[PDB]
């Protein structure tokens, strides 16, 4: 059967979620359903029709046409990208692991922990751990001594991330003192961190490279900049997650490599990712 | 039972130096004090000393996955493209691609570009290095980059080329939009990157289109050379294995773990990044 259950997750500009036009999904979007709970003390809820678009949705449309499959797209509601809580997965990875979806499409980072329980496509956009600063600030990257040994400098660099995600876990494993120091500058979200940068409350923001590149590209006044791509730490990419040993992996991989080689991927990046800022 | 590893001369990923008369390899350390691990390579019949980025990665993969190896340099000196067999409808790969598919090698450990053409026939690891394509010229040569008029409207007064039977050769041959540029390059392509880089210094080749991870290292060591500083296409290097090889899964897991380990960051600092 070439009709597949596919899970996604809202994160602009990769997956943007809209309501139906007051009653179909307007063009450039695809239908995506979302289970909406009645309240927080029940599992009862209602399936709501939504409309999904963005960089990775355009990937899915190309794949569906090239690999020849149909799909029912739905948005994850327990968790986000994929986190193992007491050896039990949530998010998009959990949907694939526990076989409610055969494919996950979104801003899903390829890492070792997830690849042990799901199969990953080839990466379709590069990402990693990057650093964003105000224009003029000099840092080399995550491994900069200004981050590793913050108190070797006076005043110490004020830098943080959004906790509970992949970035904090990587820093905790790799740079224990940097993690200990930077929790004082924990940011509640990406938008919060951008404001702290632009208002001088923060010197640097460490986060996903693809997201930081998108945010710097559209920053008002082009005041926020990221490090060069050669300094991104733990270079990886967003990939499509499939069930372990899935028969779709090979043709999905060849389709994505075809999109990259023939300029289709660059067109989607121009359409969704590249901003006005240099 | 010993994995046959094929590789290629391509600094800073693979250095190739003569052996000592002992048959062993000169012991060195980096300027920062780390040991330079060297393995014996055979190549064009003679034992030699090989070391660098991809050799460090091979040693890490071998220790992690608990296998032994023997390294040899690709006999024809090429990376690998697919060519028509004359008087035949058969096709065959040259370079390291051909050695892997024929069985002369069990694994390609080299700056081997992942693309759709090669992925049809072999299995790539997850990328151990992300980079792209750029242009190298002699200091004093001034071009804007891939869209410079002297490249889009070629002529015999400005000679640009790439390496024969390489991923870059594939990339320009396949795209309709690069038909004019490819017609110029196929008359001037070089047998290896080292010969092309030397031709740029000797002012016999005016522009060299090649991998950024290699060209930027060359510019950082040879003051008479500069790059455009611009990546016009992004790609990655992967370990190459045959279809359904028993090492595919764990090789990719080790590469992902090494990226998140900071181990690839250590290799990047040791071999790739310079002034
Ligand atoms: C694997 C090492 C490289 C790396 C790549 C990206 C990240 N980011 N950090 C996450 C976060 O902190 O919120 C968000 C994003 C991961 C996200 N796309 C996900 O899929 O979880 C971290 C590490």
């Amino acid at each position: 059967d070439n009709h597949l259950s596919i899970v996604t997750l809202e994160e602009a500009p990769f997956v943007i979620v809209e309501d139906i036009d007051p009653e179909t999904c307007v063009r450039n979007t695809v239908p995506c359903r979302k289970f909406v709970k009645i309240n927080n003390s029940t599992n009862e809820g209602m399936n709501v029709k939504k409309c999904c678009k963005g960089f990775c949705i355009d990937i899915l449309k190309k794949l569906s046409r090239t690999v020849k499959f149909t799909y029912d797209l739905y948005l994850v509601t327990n968790g986000k990208h994929g986190k193992k809580v007491n050896n039990v997965w949530n998010g998009m990875i959990g949907e694939v692991v526990y076989q409610r979806a055969v494919m996950a499409v979104g801003s899903l980072t390829i890492n070792e922990e997830r690849s042990e329980v799901v199969d990953f496509s080839v990466p379709f956009v590069e990402t990693g751990i990057s650093v964003m600063v105000s224009r003029g600030t000099q840092v080399t990257g995550l491994s900069d001594k200004k981050f590793q040994r913050p108190h070797d400098y006076s005043p110490p660099f004020r830098f943080g991330t959004v906790p509970n995600g992949s970035t904090e876990r990587n820093i905790r494993n790799n740079y224990p003192y940097m993690h200990q120091y930077m929790t004082r500058f924990n940011q509640r979200g990406v938008e919060d961190a951008l404001v702290s940068l632009k208002t001088g409350k923060l010197d640097a923001f460490i986060y996903d490279a693809a997201v930081l590149n998108y945010k710097a590209g559209r920053d008002e006044g082009c005041k926020l900049v990221t490090i060069g791509s050669g300094y991104i730490f733990a270079t990886t990419g967003y990939g499509i997650a499939l069930q372990k040993g899935s028969p779709w992996k090979r043709q999905i991989d060849l389709a994505l490599l075809q999109f990259v080689g023939d300029g289709e991927m660059e067109e989607l990046e121009t359409l969704w990712l590249t901003g006005i800022c240099h | 039972t010993r994995l046959k590893i094929v590789t290629i001369h391509q600094e800073p990923f693979v250095y190739v130096k003569p052996t000592m008369s002992d048959g062993t390899c000169k012991e060195e350390f980096t300027v920062n004090g780390d040991p330079v691990k060297k393995v014996i390579c055979t190549g064009p019949t003679v034992p030699q000393c090989c070391y660098g980025f991809c050799i460090d990665l091979l040693i890490k993969l071998a220790r992690t996955m608990n296998f032994t190896y023997e390294v040899h340099l690709v006999a024809d000196g090429k990376f690998g493209t697919q060519e028509r067999v004359n008087n035949s409808n058969k096709k065959e790969w040259n370079g390291m691609m051909g050695e892997l598919l024929s069985g002369q090698a069990d694994m390609i450990v080299a700056p081997l570009t992942i693309n759709n053409e090669r992925a049809q026939y072999i299995e790539f690891s997850k990328p151990f290095k992300y980079q792209g394509l750029t242009i190298l010229v002699k200091k004093g040569t001034r071009i804007t980059g891939i869209n410079d008029p002297r490249l889009r409207n070629p002529s015999d007064k400005f000679i640009y080329a790439t390496v024969k039977q390489s991923s870059v050769d594939i990339y320009f041959r396949r795209q309709v939009e690069l038909s004019t540029m490819y017609r110029h390059m196929e008359k001037h392509n070089y047998e290896s990157a080292a010969e092309a880089i030397q031709a740029v210094r000797d002012n016999k080749l005016h522009a060299f289109i090649w991998d950024s991870a290699v060209l930027e290292f060359e510019a950082s060591q040879k003051c008479d050379l500069v790059t455009t500083g611009e990546l016009f296409f992004r790609s990655g290097f992967g370990i190459g294995m045959r279809k359904d090889s028993p090492w595919k899964q764990n090789v990719s897991l080790s590469i992902l773990k090494s990226h998140e380990n900071g181990f690839m960051e250590d290799l990047d600092k040791t071999w790739v990044r310079y002034q």
